[PDB]
């Protein structure tokens, strides 16, 4: 399962 | 037993799982932001936003949020995607309603100093060109930005160096303004926490908020819905070892009906690793294919990305830029997925399938931080949360059948972008995928 | 214990049976064997991981390719992997499938064929990934801490297997190792979220007609013993900055010891490392990281087990610096009792806690983590510690608690099974000449004992 690009 | 769900009087919406022998929990607040709520110079907003609001607020000096956190035990995080902002908190039950407390008060009431607005400006830059260093990263972003032209979804989440050091304190209070809107946020808690009192601090310390003028169920369509331009994109870059190529197609949306079943052809595809393998016991017919006479390339990664009004399904190869001749290994991948769409797929690999994305969907919410995690998601991007029980029926009930189906339906006749960073030299376009696709 | 829901019982054959907590989403599940490297003596070395990772493979009743087709089918989520003092198989799965994953643990317990093929393999694999690790000094410098601590006895033999004893390792040593350490009488069967009768009548039905083999009993108790060692420093890659590493200790406590807590506290305090809640306002934060940038990475360790243990302060930096380096670590322990102008403050001891508190309960919250937590402590002193217990000891510490620990451990005052030395282990990486006389120094600020 492809995870959800996030930014930090 | 189960997710209990209530609504504040400004349309805040307090969403928990109580999780029995446990002491600690997670609380977050999610909203309905991101970057897709950005305009072509706002782009980069959101993010430079949720930096500052580490900085300080008109209650708590940035170093008064660390030492008091800290001092209690608990931590304090936050993310920026295209769809939403986060804000969350792990600590002892004693000490959730503290949590709900610096929660909003930051996520609200934050200084902005415009001495901080300025030192951020560089750490923002460093941090953007660190992303540039992952070029999967890198590659993805290219992909929304040809595939989503000149929409929203479009912009990356950083945004561009320009706008970086452009931000005004009054874009940063705008987007507050314009986007913090009771009806737009899921406040989110697993753990040992009581309901209740949780929807009751919920009015306390969010009650304040905002309601929109014109307020829509979190699930309801934001306005026009994306839509998927077929395009590619090349990017030559002769001192790259190796070669990074992601080839997509429109595929489906969170509530979308066919969303597991999306999921469920990505598992039959599946990964590769010219040195681990598939880590599965049996390797498709690609995977055979993709590892025989030398390698035809070093690694391929299934992918299906999804947002409330649109999703993209597609692969995403690495080869070595000085071994690998990219069309060779592309055919594979279409030659699979024409497999699929012709039926010729076992029960065997089905079921495999399945039961990886069982595994995937539910073993992994373990703790109060993932629980909280798939809560508020599913709510703040889809008004609901479907239980771990209901997520198990939604994929044990999918068939060969709907999976041969949702093939054709998404692989058959329809437009695919691409981007390639690297050896460009050897990568096949567009209009040619489509032929070998659809022929 | 008591509202862990935590019930333990045993099998005609020994076996420990423990169950704890309630019906959730999913079950976790675990056979745990007291064995690892730590009993492999000199005869044995580097069985119990080459056993570990021939997990799963085919057995008496069932086929390779079926093994791992069905684990593929029951989401896939196990494993085996062994440390120092421990070999455990663990998983979680869908409730309805408790039975079945057990029954495949059992089958690779009890029945693993271990064929000259799936050992070559193994072997063949773990010389790459010995010449892996030797690489990472994350990995490296830990392994040197314990062999020179216990002078490669017990906890002080070697974890990574030696490049060149790999080939020698037969089907007969492994066998022989089976013998020794594979029996109901040294393994717990733990679950959690399914009933406790229940896991008897699985527990029983595949691993109850399990009989001893009532092999010598050989468990050594670890005897520490201090010292020093010096690797050549690591090569220069690219960009990256060159380091040189340093890892000082002293004996710590076994992990059951009552003043376990306040040692725990005191590593927390300490802190280090190289959003908020991240510990920062640690000691080693402010009085290291903070103040030198010659140093790019300190922190405090603490090794715990059965019989003893080594508690200390590692600290990377530029090789520059390598000479300030001992100096640096000996103040900062130092600090911690003999300073009468930094005793540890109210507000450090109590920042200490609530982070000791939290970290453990908020790791817990694991299905996964509870099951491997109860496993090793029915295995070890056949109890399982309630929640409420630890919790409580943590909030009764008292500064001046902090303050008698730290002082009896940097004293080479701890009392252990083993009768310890009172010396310190000192390992480094980079050039030996570059670190000075460690004794001296470490003499200089009355950390450890020179008599008996
Ligand atoms: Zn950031």
């Amino acid at each position: 399962l492809s995870r959800v690009a996030k930014r930090a | 037993p189960g997710t209990r769900t209530s609504k504040l009087p400004n349309g805040l919406t307090i969403a928990t799982e109580y999780i029995p022998n446990t002491s600690s929990a997670t609380v977050g607040i999610f909203v309905d932001a991101g970057s897709r709520a950005e305009n072509v110079k706002n782009n980069g907003t959101a993010h430079f936003l949720q930096h500052l609001a580490f900085k300080g607020t008109q209650n708590r000096p940035q170093q008064g949020i660390e030492l008091e956190i800290e001092n209690i035990g608990s931590h304090l995080n936050a993310y920026t995607s295209r769809e939403n902002t986060v804000y969350y908190a792990k600590s002892l039950q004693e000490d959730i309603p503290k949590a709900v407390d610096i929660l909003s008060d930051i996520l609200t009431k934050s200084v902005l100093d415009n001495s901080a607005i300025e030192r951020e400006r560089d750490v923002i830059i460093r941090e953007s060109e660190e992303v540039d260093k992952m070029y999967d990263e890198v590659v993805f972003d290219h992909l929304h930005e040809i595939t989503y032209k000149d929409q929203p979804l479009g912009r990356t989440i950083l945004g561009p160096i320009k706008n970086i050091k452009s931000i005004t304190r009054t874009d940063l209070k705008d987007y507050i303004t314009k986007n913090y809107k009771g009806d737009r946020m899921v406040l989110a808690g697993a753990g040992a926490v009581d309901h209740e009192k949780l929807v009751q601090y919920a009015q306390k310390y969010f009650g304040h908020v905002p309601k929109s003028e014109s307020p829509v169920p979190l699930g309801s369509p934001r306005g026009p819905l994306p839509v998927f331009c077929r395009g590619e994109r090349f990017i030559k870059e002769n001192t790259l070892p190796t070669t990074h190529i992601a080839i997509a197609l429109e595929g489906v949306s969170w509530s979308a009906p066919d969303y597991f079943v999306a999921l469920a052809t990505q598992a039959i595809v599946g990964n590769w690793d010219r040195a681990i393998g598939t880590g599965t016991n049996s390797p498709s017919p690609l995977a055979v294919a993709a590892s025989q006479n030398g390698s035809l390339a070093n690694s391929y990664m299934s992918f299906s990305t999804s947002y409330a009004d649109s999703g993209l399904w597609g692969m995403y190869i690495v080869t070595d830029s000085n071994e690998h001749n990219v069309r060779l290994i592309v055919n594979e991948i279409l030659k699979e997925w024409k497999r699929i769409k012709s039926g010729k797929i076992s029960d065997a690999e089905v079921n495999r399938a399945k039961a990886q994305l069982k595994a995937a969907l539910l073993l992994s919410l373990d703790g109060s931080t993932a629980i909280v995690e798939d809560i508020g998601r599913q709510v703040v991007t889809t008004g609901k949360r479907l239980s771990p029980e209901e997520v198990f029926e939604q994929v044990d009930k999918i068939t060969k059948d709907d999976i041969i189906m949702w093939a054709n339906y998404r692989l058959q006749n329809k437009p695919v972008s691409m981007v390639a960073l690297g050896n460009t030299s050897t990568v096949p376009n567009v209009s040619y995928i489509e032929e070998k696709l659809n022929q | 214990a008591r509202t862990d829901n935590f019930k333990l019982s045993s099998l005609a054959n020994g076996l420990k049976v423990a169950t704890s907590n309630t019906p959730g989403h999913f079950s976790a599940l675990g056979l745990y064997i007291d064995a690892g490297s730590r009993f492999e003596g000199r005869n044995l070395k580097g069985c119990t991981h080459i056993l570990d990772r021939l997990a799963f493979k085919s057995t008496e009743h069932v086929e390779g390719r079926a093994m791992a087709e069905t684990l593929e089918l029951l989401g896939g989520n196990y494993q085996c992997t062994s440390s120092r003092e421990n070999l455990m198989y663990q998983a979680s799965v869908f409730n309805q499938d408790v039975g079945k994953m057990l029954q495949l643990m059992s089958e690779t317990v009890r029945f693993p064929k271990i064929t000259e093929q799936e050992l070559q393999e193994q072997k063949l694999s773990a010389e790459y990934e010995i010449d892996e690790v030797w690489m990472k000094p994350e990995l490296v410098l830990p392994e040197l801490l314990h062999t020179a601590a216990y002078s490669g006895e017990t906890l002080g033999s070697p974890l990574i297997c030696p490049r060149g004893l790999i080939p020698s390792i037969s089907k007969y040593y492994l066998l022989d190792y089976r013998n020794k350490f594979y029996t109901p009488e040294n393994t717990v069967a733990a679950f959690v979220g399914v009933p406790h009768e229940k896991a008897l009548e699985l527990t029983g039905k595949y691993l109850g007609d399990w009989q001893s083999t009532h092999p010598p009993i050989t468990k050594k108790v670890a005897q520490y013993t201090g010292g020093e060692s010096c690797i050549p420093p690591a090569p220069v890659f690219g960009n990256l900055p060159e380091l040189f590493h340093i890892q000082i200790g002293f004996e710590g406590l076994p992990i059951d010891h009552p003043d376990i807590y306040a040692l725990a506290t005191l590593q927390t305090l300490l802190g280090g490392g190289g959003g908020p809640g991240k510990g920062m306002y640690s000691r080693l934060y402010t009085h290291v990281l903070n103040q030198y940038y010659f140093v790019e990475n300190c922190v405090a360790f603490n090794h715990s087990y059965s019989d003893s243990g080594i508690f200390g302060i590692s600290l990377s930096c530029i090789p520059q610096a390598a000479p300030q380096a001992v100096e640096v670590i000996a103040q900062q322990m130092y600090n911690t009792f003999a300073n009468k102008d930094l005793r540890l403050t109210e507000d450090e001891v109590s920042r200490a806690k609530n982070q000791l508190k939290s970290s453990l309960l908020m790791n817990l919250e694991s299905k996964l983590v509870e099951l491997e937590d109860m496993g090793r402590q029915v295995l070890m002193h056949g109890r399982k510690i309630p929640v409420n217990e630890m919790i409580s000891k943590i909030e009764d510490l008292k500064p001046d608690d902090i303050s008698r620990v730290a002082e009896m451990i940097f004293t080479g005052n701890v009392n252990n099974a083993g009768n310890g030395k009172g010396r310190a282990t000192v390992v480094m990486q980079g050039d030996r000449g570059s670190f000075g006389d460690v004794e001296n120094v470490l003499k200089a600020y009355g950390l450890g004992n020179s008599s008996s």
